């Protein structure tokens, strides 16, 4: 699984 | 012929294996509604994503008899197919609740 | 609406 996002990705 | 079983909000993600990023699914930032959609004939599940402002679908992707569900967090929860790995980033705890039941409940039934 | 099931 990666990891959740960065919420600058989002 | 086929039944929408649940509808959330959420940034639907597919991941870049090549260079470790998230990308959103679609090529667009932004929100989708994304639907759990039950063929009541034959008794098959997948899960479709229009993102809100284009209606362009963002995700159309089966639910497989086995398909392990990972909810990363309480917003992110992720499963993965052949290709690709899907992501969806829910905009409320709540969404991802009754979404997240809603393929629980689509995998028992499948 | 979905597109067709592909």
């Amino acid at each position: 699984w990666p990891p959740p996002p960065t919420e600058d990705e989002l | 012929s086929e039944q929408s079983i649940c509808q959330a909000r959420a940034a639907v993600m597919v991941y870049d294996d090549a260079n470790k990023k998230w990308v959103p699914a679609g090529g667009s930032t932004g929100f989708s509604r994304v639907h759990i959609y039950h063929h009541t004939g034959n008794n098959t599940f997948r899960v479709v994503g229009r993102k809100i402002q284009d209606h362009q679908v963002v995700i159309n992707c089966a639910i497989p008899k086995g398909l392990k569900y990972n909810q990363a967090t309480q917003t992110f929860h992720q499963w993965r197919d052949a290709r690709q790995v899907y992501g969806l980033n829910f905009g409320s705890k709540e969404d991802a609740n009754v979404f997240a039941s809603a393929m629980m409940h689509a995998l028992e039934v499948l």
